[PDB]
């Protein structure tokens, strides 16, 4: 199950995607990032897989369906 | 291909997916095609004399 359920997210990871900037963390859980959409979001980090290389700053993609910082 | 992509080159990209459903290629300005064309010359293109 664990090995059928990796296989759901990483359709997500994958494109559609939305770039951003990733600015700064705000929680481990959820982070504050702004697009090129014209939006800033405050967009959830995908759990199991790292979420603590994930806090510096870089550019980031956010899903374009789930509105999240896979 | 791979070189469908490029950098400056046209492509089309699905909407609800972002793959790439195709090569379109890419537009030619009508401006750059005038310059191309037209002399604004009427005077000759080998020699003036002198000059």
């Amino acid at each position: 199950e664990f090995l059928h359920a990796q296989e759901e997210v990483k359709r997500i990871q994958s494109i559609p995607l939305v770039i951003g900037q990733f600015l700064e963390a705000v929680d481990q859980n959820t982070a504050i990032v702004g697009s090129t959409t014209g939006s800033n979001y405050y967009v959830r980090i995908l759990s199991t897989i790292d979420r603590e290389l994930l806090k510096p700053n870089a550019s980031v993609a956010l899903h374009k369906h789930s509105n999240a910082l896979v | 291909d791979k070189s469908k992509l490029k950098p400056g080159t046209r492509v089309a990209l699905d909407m609800t997916t972002l793959t790439i459903m195709r090569y379109l290629p890419r537009e030619v300005d009508p401006l750059v095609y005038n310059m191309s064309h037209e002399d604004p010359g009427n005077v000759s293109y080998s020699e003036i004399g002198g000059l």
